[PDB]
Formats: C-alpha cells, sequence, structure tokens
DNA sequence: CTGAATATTGTCGGAACCAAGTCTCCATATGGAATTAATAA
DNA sequence: TTATTAATTCCATATGGAGACTTGGTTCCGACAATATTCAG
C-alpha cells in the first residue's frame, strides 16, 4: 500500500479535524493560486415544491440517474397510487423532493466515485423533480464549463472528501465548500469558450443521434426469430401470464422419465405446445449431441497470478464468448488441457437466474492463450452437418430457448436454477434445413455487428469529449 | 526411531527371561505358545511382540504367580479392514485357566497416536464374542504399555474389568472406564475402579504425547454435537464449563482425597446421572467462587454447570469420564516440548463455535501486526534488561484471549528462543530469566502477573479463562465482569492486583486514573448501546459520559489505564477518523496522546462477519510535562480568540449593519473607527480568519470583506457547544494554532490486502501488504533434517530391497514351471520388473533432490544457521524452495522482522516511528 | 363444552390440538404463545418429531400420539392413524441427530437415506387417518430433480394429490429466499392402496 | 399455567440467569413492557406472532441455516388452513 | 410583559448497513469402471 | 474347460446446494432547531 508522512498541523485543514488516510492522500502544500467555492458556484438550499395532482409529475432517485449524466425518471401520478410504487409516494410525502431551478448542477452526495453529476440544461422543457440526496449548486461562471470541469476534471478531489463512517461514502455541503479548485485549470477553460462549447455541443448531438437508433442485443435476436416461424410475440407474452394449469394424472409420465409434476414443468408443456402449433421441423436435440463435458472451477483470486478462468458474466445474448477473463488460479488438476476453451466450441451457461440460464455462445475468437471455462459451462461438441452451432446458440438465446430453460431449470434455490444434460438431451427444438439456418445467422450477425459499431462510435466520441477538455485545461 | 523403542529393544537383547534373544522365531523357547499364525508368517511382527515379550518377562520375573507353561487359547475372528482378521487378542496370560479369563492388549507409546478404537478392539467388544462362542467367563482386561518411566518402567495402562458393564456400548457410555492402572501380582486388583487418587497408583496420567488430542477432538465433536435441536455455541459453552469444573477439581484437591471428576462405579453398578450431576455442579458452583471472582451467593447458587434439557445426561457422563486420564493443568507435555492442550482447544474452537456475527474475533494476522507494530518484543527485552520486569499488557475488551494468547506466545518465542541474544546475562537479570522462562513445563508462568483482561460476556470470559489455563497460566487475572467500571470492582483474591488502584488526576477532569499498565491492545465493540441505568452509573468517571457514543468511552478508559509513556494499539473504526460528530474524541486523543501511526485496513478484514471499515490507531500517552504545555497553549490561544471574536463582532455590527457607535464596545474597538486606521482593523480581520483569507482579498474594502466572508464569520464565532473540557473557545482555531506550534511528523499508511479473504465457505490465501512471512526457518539443524532425508531414503530402499527379493524369488521359478503356471509366473515377473523401473524412476529423482537440498543448505544455511546476507530472506530463490518440495514440511510460520530494507507496511513501521 | 364460555373458550385445545418441536427454547416459546391465545400448551411435545411414537410421553388421560401398530400395506411399521389435518413446514436438508439415526433404519420405508425433508412426508403418512388431509410446504427440489423420484412415487402410492401451488421467492426474503410450494394431498384408503 | 406439578423444578428454575443476563438489562426490559398489554391487546395485532418474529429478528441467519429455523409467514398459514377446507371439515365433524 | 424553557412541531445525520442483481466453488453420490468371481461346457 | 458375474473397490464425472459474494444508495431512528409553552416574576 501507500506510505506517506504528514504533520500535526495538517489536521487543522478541516474544522472537523479528520485525520483519515483517504482525505489526506490528496492533502499537500499548494503553490497554485487556487480558487474557492465563493467565486465559482453557490449552494442553493432545497425546498419542497407544491406538486399538483392532476398532472403526472416525473421523479428520479440516484439509481435512475446514469453514470454518464443521463436521467431516466419514473412517471408517477397521485391518481393511480398502487402498492408497487407506494414507497416512492411515501418518500414524496415525507419531503424528499425538490424541483431544480434551470441552469443548476445536481451532484449526488452518496458514492461520488461513480461520477453521477447531472446538469439541468438552460434550454428544453418538462422539468423533473429530484431526490434531496443530490446537492444543488448555482454556477456563477458558465454552467456547462463548470459541469464539464466537475465531471472530467476534479473527479478525484471530490472523491477525496467523501466521508464513509461505518457505511455509505457520502458528501456534505461543507465538503464542497472546502474544495480547492485550481485557477489555471478553470481560467483556461473559461477563456477558451465560444468554441469549447460549440465542439462539445456538436459531439453531444452526434452522440444523441447515435443513441436514437440503438437497440438491445436481445430484441434483435427476438425480431428475426419472430419474423420467421410466424410467431405472435404479443400472444406469447399473454399466455405466459396465465397462472392456472389443470393437467390430469395420466399426463404426468408423458416424456417425463423421472416423474416431474411441478407447476413449472406443466406450464413448460403448455408453452411448448403453443409455440409449435404451426412449425413442423422439430426433432429432439438428444439425437444430434456427441458430448456434454462440463468445466472446472478451482479457488480463484480476482486478478491473480495464474491461468485465467471465465465467468457467467462473459456469455452475452449475441452468441460470442466475451473472452474477458477476470479470475485467475494457480491450481492444477493433471488434466488441464481438457478444460481449455478452443475456437468453435459451444458453451451453454449452467446455473444463473431463471431468465439467464441456458445462454449459449460460440467462441469465434482466435486466442492463443489458455483460458479455463468453469463447471458452470457445458461444452457441446455436436454434429456439424445439421445444427450449425451458431444457429443453435442464437436459438437458445432467443425466446425459443429463453422460455424452455425458464421452466425446465431444476433447483431448490431459485437464484441458482441449473440445467442438466437430461434437459439438453430431451429438448425439442425446431431444425430448419441447413440453407435456411444460414439465412437467420447472417441477419442477426450483420444487424448486431452494426449495433456494436454504434456502441463503439459513441464510446470514442465520449472519450474524445474529455480528451478535448483535458488538452484545453492543460495548455 | 522412537524414544521408547531404543530402551525396549535394549531389553529385548538383554532379556532377564531369555525369550526374545532368538530373532524372527521363538518356537524353541518357553512361554511361546500362541497357536502359530492363521493368515501369514510366524516371525517378527512389529511393535506388538517388542513390548509383549517384556510384559511376559514381568509376568514371570516379578509377578511370578507360579511359572506353569503359559498355555493360552486359540484365535477368534474379526472382520477388521480388508479380509477377515484372526487375532489372538494380542498377548495372553495363561488365560488363567483353560477357557479365556484374562485378556491383554499390548500397545506402544507411539501406537497411541495412530489408532484409538483399539482401546477396546480386542477388549469388551470381542470379550462378549468369546463369552458367546466358547462360553467363557472373561473378567479382566488390560490396555498394557510401558513407556520409559525410570527403572520401575511403570505401566501407564488402562486396565478394566468385565463385571460392571454387560456390553461395550454401555462401557463407552461410561466414558472409557479403567478398573486398574498397574498390574498386580497374586491375581488381585480391586473389582471397581481404583479411582483417581492423586498421589500414586492411577496418578493423573500426565504424559499427553501426540494425536490422542486429535482422537478426543474427533470423538467429542462426533458425539456431543451430534444433531437434534441446539445452536452449537451453548454446547461449546457447556463443554467449557465442564473443563472449568475439571480445572477447579485439580486446583482444590491435595495428596490423596481422590478426585470428584469421576464416575464412582460403586461395585459394578454405574453412577446414576443425578448424583454425578450434583457432584460436577458442586465442583462448578465452587469454581465460580475461586476462579470467576463472584461473591453473590444467590447468583452462585441459582445456576448449574449444564442446562440439562439442552444437554442430555448421557452426554454429560461421557464427557466427564472421557476428559479425565489427562491433566488439564500439567498434562501438556507433547511427548517432549509441552503445549499440547492449547491446540486441542483451538481445534475445539474452530470446529463448532459458529462465529456468526455477534461474536467474531480479530483475525490472527491483524493481532500479530498490532503486536509487532508496537515493538512489543523490543519493549519486553528492554524492560527485562534494565528494570528486571516485563510489560503489563491489558485488554479491556478481551474476548477469547485472542490478544492475550498471541502476546504470550510472542514474548515467550522472542525473549527465550529467537532474540535471547539481545538479553545479556547480568546475574539478577539471569535470576529473573530462570525465574520466569527456564522451566519448560511451566514456561508460561511469567504472565501470571502481567496479562490482564476484562470480558463482559460470561461465556466468553469462561472460554478465555479456559484458553488461558490450557496453555498454562494464572487465568485469574481475567475479570468476567464489565470493563467500564471503577477500579475498585476488579478484586483478585490472590497476587498483587494492579487493576484495583485508583487516584484522581490533576489535569484530567479530576477523575480516577490507574496509570500502571504499559501496553493496551484491544478491539473495542463497533457499536455498543449500553442502557439507561448503566449509562447513568458511568457518566461520572468519564469526561464525555453524557454523550451517547459509549464506543468512544473505551479510548478514555485506555487513557485511564495507560501510565505516562505507555503504548496503545486499537482497531477503531473509521468513524473516529472521519465523521464530524466524533470531533471531541479526536481532540481528546490529540490532547492526551502523541499519535504516532495509523494504518487504513481494507474493507475485507472482517468480510464474512461485518463490512465496517476499520483503521488501526497507535499512540503513546503524553507525560504531564507536555499536557501542562498543551493546557497553557489552549488558554494563550483561547483568550486571543475571545478578544478577536469580540472585536470582529463589533466590526461587523458597525461597518456592515451600520449600527450606531457605542462607547461601551471596547477601548480598542472604538479607537480607530473615527480615525479610520484600516490596517489595524485589517490585521484583526485577517487574524480571526486564520485559514479563510486569500491574497486577492487584501485589496477589498472593509465593508466588503465582512460581507464576502459572512455566513462564515459566525461559524468561526462559536464555542465548543456542550463541553467543559475545551472551554468557551472555538477548538478549531485554537487547535490550528497549537498544532502549528506543537507539530510533529506522523506515520500514515494503508493496506489493500491483508493476506486472507474469509467467506461463508472457508477462506483463501491472498497477497499480503501488512507483513511478510519467514518461510525459510532461521535455524535448522542440518544433522536432524539430513537424517530425516536419509530416513526417507532408507524407507524407500526397504521397498526396493523387497522388490528385489520377489525378483530373486521369481527368477528361479521360470525353469520350475514349463508352460501353464510358467505363463502366470512370467506375467507376475514382468509386472514386478515394471514396478522396478517405477521404483528406480523414483530413486533417481530422490537422489537428485537430495543433492539439490544439500546444495541449498551449503549455499544458504552454512551451518545450522542462516547467513547474514540471507537473514533478511529477501531472495526469491531461497524462499520458493521451502514453498515446494519436502522442505514445506518444516517451513517457518513466523513473521519476518526485517530491519535492513522495506518491503511491507510492518517493515517501515519498525524502522520509522520512534517510541520514546 | 367447547364453544360457550367466553372467558376461556379454547378448552378443546388441550385435547384436540397437538404439536412437536425439537428445540426447548422454541417449545417454551410455543407454549407461551398457546397460553397467550387461551391456553392449550399441554400437547406441545419438546421431543424430536421423527422418534418412535411410544416416546411421546405426556401427563394426561388422552394421549392419541401414542398408539402405534405395524401396518399391512406399509412394510410392517408403526402407523399412528388418528390425526386428520396434518400441517407443517419441514426443515429442508437438516442433519438428523446421531441417536435418532438408530431408529431411522427401521420404522421407515426409505429410512436408509439421510434426507430430512423427505422423511417427514413418510411420518405424515404415519400420522394421517385413512382419509385425513395434508397441507405441507415443500422445496421445489422435491417436485423436481431426479434423486427425489422415490418420494414422488411414494406420495403417488399412498396419498392422493389434490393441489400444488408454487410460492414466489419473495416469501422468505430476508432469511433464505428459496423457491417453495404448497402441496395438498389426501391419504388413500386401504381399499385404494 | 404450564401445569408444572413438580415442586422441585420450580424451586430451582428461574425467570432469567442473573449471571448470563445482567439485572440492569432486566430492569430495562421490564420498563419497556410496563405499559404494554399482551393480553386483551392481541385482538388489534391480528396476524402478528410476536415470539416467532422476535426469534427471527434476534437469532442470526447463520444459526438458522444448519437447522430449518424458518417460520412460515402468517398469510401463508391462513391460506393453508382455508385451502384444506378446515372450517368445513371441523363443522362436519362436529355435526356428525 | 419579558422571558426561556417544554410541551412539540418538522428537518439533518449518521448507520455493529442492506437490498438488487446475478454470479459460485464444493461436498457427495455414482456408476461404470475396475476387481473377484462362479458358470458348465 | 474357462470366464460371467456381481460384489468390492475406485476412479473422474454429473448433480445440486433453506447459497452467497458484488455493487451501489437506500430507509429510518435520533437528534434538533424551531415550533410552541408557560407561569412568573
Ligand atoms: N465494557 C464492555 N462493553 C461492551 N463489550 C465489552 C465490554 N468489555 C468487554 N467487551 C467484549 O468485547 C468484545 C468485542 S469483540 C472482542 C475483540 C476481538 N473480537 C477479540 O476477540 O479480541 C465483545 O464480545 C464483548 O463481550
Amino acid at each position: 500500500g501507500l506510505i506517506q508522512r504528514r504533520n500535526f498541523s495538517t489536521f487543522a485543514s478541516e474544522p472537523s479535524v479528520r485525520f483519515d488516510f483517504n482525505y489526506m492522500k490528496s492533502v499537500t502544500p499548494t503553490t497554485e493560486e487556487y480558487y474557492t467555492y465563493k467565486s465559482l458556484f453557490e449552494v442553493v438550499p432545497s425546498t419542497v415544491p407544491t406538486l399538483d395532482e392532476s398532472e403526472p409529475f416525473k421523479y428520479a432517485e440516484i439509481g435512475h440517474v446514469s453514470k454518464n449524466g443521463e436521467v431516466f425518471p419514473v412517471t408517477l401520478s397521485f391518481e393511480d397510487r398502487d402498492e408497487l410504487n407506494e414507497d416512492l409516494f411515501k418518500k414524496i410525502e415525507k419531503g424528499d423532493i425538490f424541483l431544480p431551478e434551470r441552469g443548476n448542477i445536481l451532484i449526488s452526495a452518496i458514492r461520488p466515485y461513480l461520477n453521477k453529476i447531472v446538469l439541468i440544461k438552460e434550454d428544453d422543457k418538462t422539468d423533473i423533480y429530484f431526490t434531496k440526496a443530490f446537492i444543488q449548486i448555482k454556477p456563477l461562471i458558465n454552467s456547462r464549463i463548470l459541469y464539464y470541469a466537475l465531471r472530467t476534471i476534479f473527479s478525484e478531489k471530490i472523491n477525496a472528501v467523501s466521508r464513509q463512517g461505518k457505511g455509505y461514502p457520502t458528501l456534505k455541503e461543507d465538503d464542497l465548500k472546502t474544495i480547492q479548485f485550481s485557477k489555471k485549470v478553470i481560467d483556461n477553460l473559461l477563456a477558451k469558450e465560444e468554441e469549447l462549447i460549440s465542439n462539445i455541443d456538436a459531439l453531444e448531438k452526434d452522440i444523441k443521434e447515435l443513441k436514437s437508433i440503438q437497440r438491445s442485443k436481445k430484441e434483435i435476436v427476438d425480431e428475426v426469430f419472430s419474423s420467421h416461424f410466424n410467431i405472435n410475440m404479443v400472444e406469447l407474452m399473454a399466455l405466459d401470464s396465465q397462472r392456472r394449469v389443470d393437467v390430469g394424472l395420466s399426463s404426468i409420465s408423458s416424456l417425463n422419465s423421472t416423474i416431474r409434476y411441478s407447476y413449472r414443468w406443466n406450464k413448460m408443456k403448455l408453452i411448448q405446445k403453443y409455440l409449435y402449433r404451426d412449425i413442423d421441423c422439430i426433432e429432439p436435440l438428444g439425437k444430434y449431441i456427441l458430448s456434454s463435458n462440463n468445466g472446472w472451477s478451482p479457488e480463484s483470486v480476482v486478478g491473480g497470478e495464474g491461468i485465467p478462468i471465465l465467468g457467467q458474466e462473459h456469455l452475452e445474448f449475441d452468441g460470442v464468448l466475451n473472452v474477458s477473463p477476470t479470475k485467475a488460479t494457480t491450481k492444477t488438476k493433471n488434466n488441464m488441457e481438457n478444460f481449455f476453451i478452443q475456437e468453435g466450441d459451444l458453451f451453454i451457461s449452467r446455473g444463473n437466474t431463471v431468465d439467464l440460464v441456458g445462454l449459449a455462445c460460440v467462441v469465434e475468437t482466435e486466442v492463443t492463450e489458455d483460458i479455463i471455462y468453469p463447471d458452470l459451462y457445458i461444452r457441446l461438441k455436436i454434429d456439424e452437418k445439421v445444427i450449425h452451432k451458431k444457429y443453435l446458440a442464437l436459438l437458445f438465446n432467443s425466446f425459443f430457448g429463453r422460455l424452455y430453460f425458464k421452466y425446465v431449470s431444476k433447483g431448490k434455490n431459485q437464484t441458482m436454477v441449473k440445467i442438466s444434460s437430461n434437459e439438453l438431451l430431451n429438448y425439442y427444438l425446431p431444425i430448419p434445413p441447413m440453407e435456411e439456418q444460414l439465412e437467420i445467422v447472417g441477419k442477426i450477425e450483420e444487424q448486431i455487428g452494426a449495433q456494436n459499431e454504434i456502441e463503439k462510435q459513441i464510446e470514442e466520441k465520449r472519450n474524445q469529449i474529455r480528451v478535448i477538455i483535458e488538452e484545453t485545461a492543460r495548455s | 526411531m522412537k524414544n521408547w523403542q531404543r530402551i525396549v529393544e535394549a531389553k529385548l537383547e538383554q532379556q532377564k527371561h531369555k525369550v526374545a534373544e532368538i530373532s524372527l522365531e521363538n518356537g524353541t523357547v518357553n512361554y511361546s505358545k500362541k497357536i502359530k499364525h492363521n493368515r501369514n508368517l510366524k516371525a517378527l511382527t512389529g511393535d506388538e511382540e517388542i513390548v509383549r515379550a517384556f510384559l511376559i518377562d514381568r509376568l514371570v520375573n516379578e509377578l511370578d504367580y507360579k511359572p506353569e507353561y503359559l498355555e493360552t487359547e486359540k484365535e477368534y475372528t474379526i472382520k477388521g479392514g480388508h479380509s477377515k482378521i484372526n487375532p489372538r487378542v494380542d498377548v495372553l496370560v495363561k488365560d488363567d485357566k483353560g477357557n479365556p479369563f484374562f485378556f491383554i492388549e499390548v500397545k506402544a507409546p507411539n501406537k497411541f497416536e495412530e489408532d484409538k478404537d483399539e482401546i477396546e478392539g480386542q477388549l469388551f467388544a470381542l470379550a462378549q464374542a468369546e463369552e458367546r462362542d466358547f462360553k467363557t467367563k472373561v473378567k479382566y482386561l488390560v490396555y498394557y504399555t510401558v513407556e520409559l518411566i525410570d527403572d520401575e518402567i511403570v505401566d501407564r495402562a488402562i486396565i478394566i474389568d468385565f463385571e460392571k458393564y454387560p456390553t461395550y456400548t454401555d462401557w463407552s457410555n461410561g466414558g472409557f472406564i479403567s478398573t486398574g492402572t498397574e498390574l498386580t501380582a497374586g491375581y488381585g486388583e480391586p473389582k471397581k475402579q481404583p479411582l483417581i487418587k492423586g498421589h500414586e497408583k492411577y496418578d493423573l496420567r500426565v504424559r499427553i504425547d501426540r494425536e490422542e488430542i486429535e482422537g478426543l477432538g474427533r470423538n467429542l465433536h462426533n458425539v456431543l454435537w451430534g444433531g437434534g435441536g441446539t445452536n452449537d455455541s451453548e454446547i461449546f459453552y457447556s463443554l467449557v464449563n465442564i473443563i472449568l469444573a475439571k480445572i477447579q477439581d485439580e486446583y482444590e484437591k491435595e495428596d490423596g482425597q481422590e478426585y470428584d471428576f469421576q464416575v464412582y462405579q460403586y461395585g459394578d453398578n454405574v453412577e446414576s446421572p443425578q448424583k454425578l450431576f450434583d457432584r460436577i455442579n458442586a465442583l462448578y458452583k465452587r469454581a465460580l467462587r475461586e476462579q470467576l471472582n463472584v461473591t453473590d451467593e444467590q447468583k452462585i447458587a441459582e445456576d448449574n454447570v449444564i442446562n440439562r434439557n439442552k444437554f442430555p445426561l448421557n452426554k454429560l457422563v461421557y464427557t466427564v469420564q472421557a476428559l479425565e486420564s489427562l491433566s488439564f493443568l500439567e498434562g501438556r507435555n507433547s511427548l517432549d516440548g509441552k503445549d499440547i492442550l492449547g491446540d486441542f482447544f483451538e481445534s475445539i474452537i474452530r470446529d463448532g463455535f459458529k462465529q456468526t456475527k455477534g461474536q467474531f474475533f480479530t483475525p490472527t494476522p491483524i493481532v500479530k501486526f498490532i503486536l509487532y507494530a508496537l515493538q512489543l518484543d523490543k519493549l519486553a527485552i528492554d524492560r527485562l534488561n534494565n528494570d528486571r520486569e516485563l510489560p503489563l499488557i491489558i485488554d479491556p475488551s478481551a474476548g477469547s484471549g485472542t490478544f492475550l494468547i498471541e502476546a504470550m506466545k510472542l514474548i515467550t518465542k522472542e525473549v527465550k528462543y529467537k532474540q535471547n541474544h539481545k538479553v545479556k546475562s547480568s546475574r539478577q537479570i539471569t535470576k529473573r530469566f530462570e525465574e520466569l522462562f527456564m522451566p519448560d513445563h511451566n514456561e508460561n508462568k511469567w504472565a501470571r502477573e502481567y496479562l490482564y483482561g476484562c470480558e463482559i460476556n460470561f461465556d466468553l470470559g469462561t472460554a478465555s479463562k479456559v484458553n488461558m489455563i490450557l496453555h498454562g497460566d494464572g487465568s485469574a487475572n481475567i475479570f468476567v465482569q464489565d470493563g467500564l467500571l471503577p477500579f475498585r470492582f476488579y478484586v483478585k483474591e490472590t497476587s498483587p492486583n494492579y487493576l484495583e488502584t485508583a487516584s484522581p488526576d490533576a489535569l484530567y477532569g479530576d477523575k480516577e486514573v490507574n496509570g500502571k499498565f504499559d501496553v493496551v491492545v484491544s478491539n473495542p465493540p463497533f457499536s455498543v448501546d449500553l442502557d439507561t441505568q448503566t449509562q447513568r452509573e458511568v457518566r461520572n468517571a468519564f469526561l464525555f459520559g453524557d454523550k451517547k457514543n459509549s464506543e468512544n468511552l473505551f479510548i478514555e478508559r485506555y487513557y485511564q489505564l495507560l501510565k505516562e509513556g505507555g503504548r496503545l494499539g486499537v482497531v477503531l473504526p473509521e468513524s473516529v477518523f472521519d465523521t464530524t460528530e466524533n470531533k471531541y474524541i479526536r481532540l481528546f486523543i490529540f490532547k492526551y496522546f502523541k499519535v504516532k501511526a495509523v494504518v487504513s485496513l481494507p474493507q475485507v478484514t472482517f468480510e464474512p462477519f461485518t463490512s465496517t471499515k476499520t483503521s488501526l490507531l497507535f499512540a503513546q500517552k503524553k507525560t504531564k510535562e507536555e499536557v501542562e504545555q498543551w493546557n497553557e497553549l489552549w488558554d494563550k490561544y483561547g483568550k486571543e480568540w475571545s478578544l478577536l471574536k469580540t472585536r470582529i463582532n463589533d466590526y461587523f455590527s458597525y461597518f456592515v449593519k451600520g449600527r450606531p457607535l457605542n462607547k461601551k464596545w471596547a477601548p480598542d474597538v472604538v479607537k480607530d473607527i473615527q480615525e479610520g486606521n484600516e490596517d489595524n482593523i485589517r490585521k484583526n480581520i485577517f487574524r480571526f480568519l486564520k485559514d479563510h483569507i486569500k491574497e486577492e482579498d487584501k485589496n477589498l474594502e472593509i465593508k466588503d470583506l465582512l460581507i464576502k466572508y459572512a455566513e462564515e464569520i459566525s461559524s468561526i464565532s462559536k464555542h465548543e457547544k456542550e463541553t467543559d473540557v475545551f472551554g468557551f473557545y472555538n477548538a478549531w482555531w485554537v487547535f490550528g494554532e497549537v498544532a502549528k506550534e506543537l507539530d510533529y511528523p506522523i506515520f500514515m499508511a494503508e493496506a489493500e490486502n491483508v493476506g486472507y479473504k474469509r467467506t461463508k465457505k472457508g477462506e483463501k490465501p491472498m497477497p499480503n501488504d501488512l507483513y511478510d512471512l519467514e518461510y525459510a526457518p532461521s535455524t535448522l539443524d542440518c544433522e536432524k533434517v539430513l537424517s530425516s532425508f536419509d530416513i526417507e531414503i532408507n524407507a524407500l530402499e526397504a521397498s526396493k530391497t523387497k522388490l528385489s527379493v520377489e525378483k530373486g524369488l521369481l527368477e528361479e521359478k521360470l525353469k520350475d514351471k514349463e508352460d501353464k503356471e510358467n505363463e502366470k509366473i512370467q506375467k507376475r515377473l514382468n509386472k514386478i520388473s515394471e514396478l522396478l523401473e517405477t521404483i528406480e524412476n523414483q530413486l533417481d529423482s530422490i537422489r537428485s533432490k537430495k543433492l539439490e537440498v544439500e546444495g541449498i543448505l551449503e549455499k544458504y544455511y552454512e551451518n545450522n544457521k542462516l547467513k547474514e546476507e540471507y537473514s533478511e530472506r529477501d531472495d526469491e530463490e531461497l524462499i520458493n524452495h521451502f514453498k515446494h518440495g519436502v522442505l514445506y514440511q518444516y517451513r517457518s510460520e513466523d513473521i519476518l522482522l526485517r530491519n535492513k530494507t522495506v518491503h511491507k507496511i510492518l517493515d517501515e513501521i519498525r524502522q520509522g516511528v520512534i517510541w520514546d
């Protein structure tokens, strides 16, 4: 760890005479002609607004605000106050609400390192109320300049005054009033304005345009799979909401082989019967399976010194292994080679939530190093003449595999529902001809590749939007 | 080559009966009728005959009882292990008469280690089988062995009769009873047990050697815990109370007088559970009067050792009767080296305590880091080398004695073995050294006068006392009462009571101060709530007793306990360091302590129990000659602050608010308003804002300065609220001035990984930032370790010679058989040859690793030591060899106290901050 | 005699309401609750729930939880067929006591498997009358998984399953959050087995 | 109320262990429950098992894991009895 | 008739923290292997 | 006339766990100022 050395006098920096390590990691003699909170901003005391009842107002907690300074408020109305959102209305009635005045900045008080600072823009409409967990400041200088100087720069001095105290690392208005902002950093940004606002505005509107067409990695798989097979997605989500199945005693042993009569199995049967009403290409998977080798999960330390190991978070709805190992072991089992990922392998997740169990992916990434797949991965070397593994993985990630594994995953603990080899061998999935399987794969490969390219341009723009600020400040 | 083996072999080749001189056979000498054998071989059969021959000699030499011919019975059947076993119930003594009447099982001092189910394996369990097959009347059963005990070589045996318990299950319920200790001539012995008369005969069986600790630990856990409905902890506490009762029984009893920790099998009938409970409870209810220092007759009489309905009586009988046959006071011998019952208790603690969250322990790495960061070994050496005295380590929060046992082992291993070079023999120093350390069987006797602790929990206090006694020490110094009481309450009924004196202090609230201890290591509770009556009873002995932050009261108690110049090490949470509310406690610490070190521990130290962040705090209590200076400064900069407050208030009233001039303000306030004198007012307004002003404000008008700095003038114009200690002055201004005048460097460090990561499913090694282990031991006996390698060499060479023996046996069978059996002989010979290449591929690697180990010792260890250029153990090549291979067997689980360079937090703490 | 004295109306409780608990503290708390709600803390046995029926000694005239005789179509094992409304929440995968392990190899059909949550189903069968009702809370692993086939087969032989409803994981949110389900079955008469 | 007929157990048993349980803590506990009406007050607090909820809140989950110390919530229990038609069964048994 | 001190009226400040989301090593059968084995020409 | 079991070892493997670690931020009690109070000199 760090080894510093400070003096007694340095305990006089704050009237709270704190002497914690985190606060004084930043404390040091200063030569820059620092500014203070008086010149830059002004803390605005919070007040409880008089909300009307007819108009549905919009509320936002800390969790609704994103890391990149976006708000996703919840539309609440006193007219429809049910028990699901009763807690929010309880907070509102208690008095944890305030309407930000236009142009202010709202810094979150809890956990500053997430950089959850939001700016109320001077333009636009439909103002949104916020939880008093934020802190209002009125920037005497240009609001956008202070906003960008607080998000990108000064992100470590704000994090150097947070108070943990047997729990949440939180801030206080006094902590902000204690900050020691520099002069050159702020005056360089303020003087070089009228272009450092135009460039950032253009880049932000480009980012907004890119986000305007973004789609999730699951809807794309759902869209094309719904395009084929002529599946009414609206009716499927309606039959899934039914909570009443009345089967008979005779229809318990049909294709059971182990006498399972739980409600989940009996609703699986109904859903699978509904899904295949018009599709006639279905054959059991157990025919086209050659092996079901599991993985190896030794005791692993995060960021250790040894062979890397994958995790359940590296399987995405796309169908490609993320190959982003985090955990590392140093233990051997005399059979290391059999538990190393190879190009073309088909891995299915074994053990997750009821909605994320059974996700499959093909490696499709040439990596020369050896990476262990945990025992929560089932590798499925199969017959490469009818299945076309990519198609199988993307079928499993689709609603055709997200509903079967949602109701066949055995387990007492619903948080780690697991699938066994028997479910894989007894799964009746639709197999179209090899030519027909290739067409879908091309579609939900090109569309998702375009989506990923969208996901890459936005990151590059958001990185240069702060590189510009850094180079402007330090100049 | 075991200790007993050499003497017993010497008497095998020096038999007074002349029965074992002929090796590998005895068929041509008298008293060798054992129905040959039934499975394989009639020759040397290990340790069994080695001691059974001497037993036969003793039977004939001194026991006599006429010579006859030692005509014994035949072998029965046992289904033990692979294939049925046909044993001759070890050795036999004439079976008295034709039918089996006497059974003896010869064992060995080292054989008590491997197996403990053979105490009755050929005894009771098969005794009924003999009585049911041959219809005999077996009555007398011997668990015979003679270890090394002087010329008399007295048998430390467990001899039992077969008239008390019809079956062996009831005998086990009778807790491994023994109706005989020493073999008696003339066919005598009492029918019932000879009891536990503590003079001679049975004694107390004080030679606990090895692995019977593990046998008992597995036995107690598999029976007492069991299942059903309980919650582990109370079972553990009941066992602790039983051990406490046994310790009290050993304390109170004298020569003879038997022992109350028995079963008292009157004749043949076993004890009724009620009377045994009454006896054990009387032992326990008198233990409290003598050990727990309780005086309330009502409390000491309205209780019991076990809760009955949550602890069945059969379990009580089994425990109370199995726990004997080993002294809990002096029984620790570990064959040779002592300290064997401690490891037993930490085996018990680990398996069954269920730490949960309410009762967790400071992890041992943290405790050792705290002890070394205080330079406890150096302080102890200096105190012994100059004052002929040891420190007075205390623990006001105590617990399981975690902070005390570690300190005990630390001092013993650092002043006696590792750093005794620092101790110089100067007669009186040597006198103290032999008075406190030299007796190995009572090496932990110094800490009968130095270690102290206070545990509020009754069960935790009892467990701490039991841990304290088992290692061997005067646990009477731990008080099971509260730790936040006046010193008069801590009454020890023997020895000097350092935690009893009290006296009001001049410059501390005119309150009691013990001021006798030197080191105060503790881990205060994270959030204690106390209660109304308790809070009212304690808000007179502490300055900040009114404030309901009782956790902070411990620091005040730490000041009250430490003498002038003592050392303090704590595990205080971050709230002391960061939270605004706990501002008074920081000022108190700065006033009465010289803060010398602080380590920001990571958020994973107590991860399975609680995620609250903590930071170790180290300090040295200031002497009075510095507290007086602090008090003088606090007034010199307090009067100035008050005057400045008055002047600034007047200036704000006039210049800003425009109030009419009043001549009654002050002679210096209304002296320059008419004359202007802006600079004089400017100096005052700057000085009042000692750290708020900026250079750019040096040009603003007087009115603007008091307006710009408004909403802050009032903030720096308030006293210290409800506090009569700091006075009616803003501490922040006064403290800022005092710290400027009284400034000293302070160590500052943080740790991101302590070395462990405990979870609900065990723990796992992690990188360590606090300290570094030693791995390679400092001193390793080259002859001893090389003898261990040579022992493994010849152990494998024995298998090599055996395989060569079958090779020679079968190399002549090829010509003996032509085709049919020849094919099988050839196949067996081929696989024997394959085993030969396997064993030679073992042997060549064995030789290569012998050579590399010898190279390691020569290039690193010189001669039974470690070279000065490698003593720091910073070389990666030296370390890793001990981390792998067979050297990992020895290793060294000791913290490396490097003082040449810095590589871990502990290194620069011992090389940085100086304790004066 | 049962429902008329307003002051003390819970008189039938002593003679028409039984219960077993293995923890003495829990037993005392349960008895305190019974006397809080109008007495009835006479049949709360503080002994184990899977012990032989002859062990449940009580100091009163009616001791219905004592009768036990071998049953023809059960493997000749003790059956106390008098109770009707058997309801409980078995401990899931709890370790049986070593002393009780002696008496589980006998008097139980599948008594060779140390599985607590499945042994109590058999004990219920030993307790319901020939026509009694059984509403129990069981883990979803009983109704699923391949290692529990015998119990599911065992239930379908002697019992006549009437309903099963899967509770949400929000049931035991602070404590364990395990997927459980309520099973409602009625014992079949000997003329049906 | 518990019908303990033996006069010896009553002479040796106790409400609390004054050594395990400090007496000032007993004072506080009595003070907290002085005004409370456990009897005749249970009607208002319908569907609230005080003693069981106290066990759940006090005993750690670590001890409630080895043994199945997980109490069924009251809403479920009222559903189990009403789903079994226990009311109708009791009425029929009383009638016939 | 000028209080300040206790009914309380709504607001800060922390917390032996703690829900939400979702990712995990390991004890334990187990059976198909091995083994011994008895079929029987 | 052997070599088929079917038991008794023994392996790496499949299965499942009243789970359990990670990350982020939430309620609620306790002060507490400021309501009010509050009786009195
Ligand atoms: N005056 C007091 N007030 C509260 N707890 C006290 C106390 N005096 C001693 N203790 C004990 O201090 C313990 C805090 S945890 C003990 C420190 C650490 N776990 C160790 O074993 O060394 C509690 O279990 C409590 O029983």
